[PDB]
């Protein structure tokens, strides 16, 4: 169901035309900064990688990166970019709510704008899928648009695109994107290291203007619940 | 909008 919508967007058949507002033709500044800060290690997963710009940036710095996405069209595009640039990032189709076959593969996760599509129990299914796909003690980074950021993006997109509506007034449930919904998502199997104020770069299809809007940058520590860990502990105990 | 529904 959701595969088709995004695939259509990447084919260029949506109101966005050639440029979906998240497909900025560069890595997200927050992830460039996170890399320079030294907080990316080991085998990296870019979950919901889209057309691969974040993953490709990391590939160019020597990281072993895998980009996963539900849209085969996005992955086709990312693979073409990898070929043209001569970088060896792994791009494959996968449902981030499932991730069967990727068990305990990753040491770090990055997420630019996948988590913020999930709400309620779907965000927890994503958290769990990430937990299954991560090595014990892995770190997941999640860049999520805030209500403040979405209100700005919505107004700017609404002015630019006929099909998109202007945002509502007033502050005040399921459509909300506070720090709390993200905290609630990554509960079982995770520990919140930090939630920070950050930015998310987007592009306006009309002018190709780039804007940065407010976003939350979460950092979550995957626990050490693993049979491999249990076995180490048994070896030392016995 | 972009991208909560997801994402037009
Ligand atoms: N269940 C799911 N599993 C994996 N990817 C999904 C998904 N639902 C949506 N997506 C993908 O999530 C992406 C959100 S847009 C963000 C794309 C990329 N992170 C970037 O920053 O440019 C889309 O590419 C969409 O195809
Ligand atoms: C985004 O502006 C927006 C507004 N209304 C929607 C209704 C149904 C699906 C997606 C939507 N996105
Ligand atoms: C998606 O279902 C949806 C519906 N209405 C919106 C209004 C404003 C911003 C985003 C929205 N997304
Ligand atoms: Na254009
Ligand atoms: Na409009």
């Amino acid at each position: 169901h959701m595969t088709e919508v995004f695939d259509a967007v990447y084919r260029g058949e949506s109101p966005f035309g050639k440029r979906p507002p998240w497909d900025i033709g560069a890595p997200q500044p927050a992830y460039v900064a996170l890399e320079k800060a030294g907080l990316i290690q080991g085998a990296v997963l870019d979950a919901g990688c889209g057309t691969g710009e974040d993953a490709l940036h990391l590939a160019g710095l020597g990281y072993a990166v895998t980009g996963l996405d539900l849209s085969p069209t996005a992955i086709s595009v990312a693979r073409d970019k990898a070929d043209a640039r001569g970088l060896g990032a792994v791009f494959e189709v996968a449902d981030a709510l499932d991730l069967t076959g990727w068990e305990e593969r990753f040491d770090t996760v990055i997420d630019s704008g996948l988590a913020h599509t999930f709400e309620g129990d779907r965000l927890r299914a994503y958290a769990t899928a990430l937990h299954r796909a991560c090595r014990p003690g892995a770190v997941a980074h999640i860049l999520s648009i805030s209500d403040r950021g979405s209100a700005e993006m919505q107004a700017r997109l609404a002015e630019a695109i006929d099909e998109i509506p202007a945002p509502l007034p007033d502050d005040d449930p399921t459509l909300k994107r506070s720090a709390d919904h993200l905290r609630d998502g990554f509960a079982e199997g995770w520990t919140i290291e930090s939630i920070d104020e950050s930015l998310m770069r987007g592009v306006i299809p009309t002018t190709s203007e780039l804007l940065d809007v407010h976003a939350w940058l979460g950092r979550f520590r995957r626990d050490w619940n693993s049979s491999s860990v249990d076995k180490l502990a048994a070896a030392l105990e016995h | 909008x972009a991208x909560v529904x997801a994402x037009v």
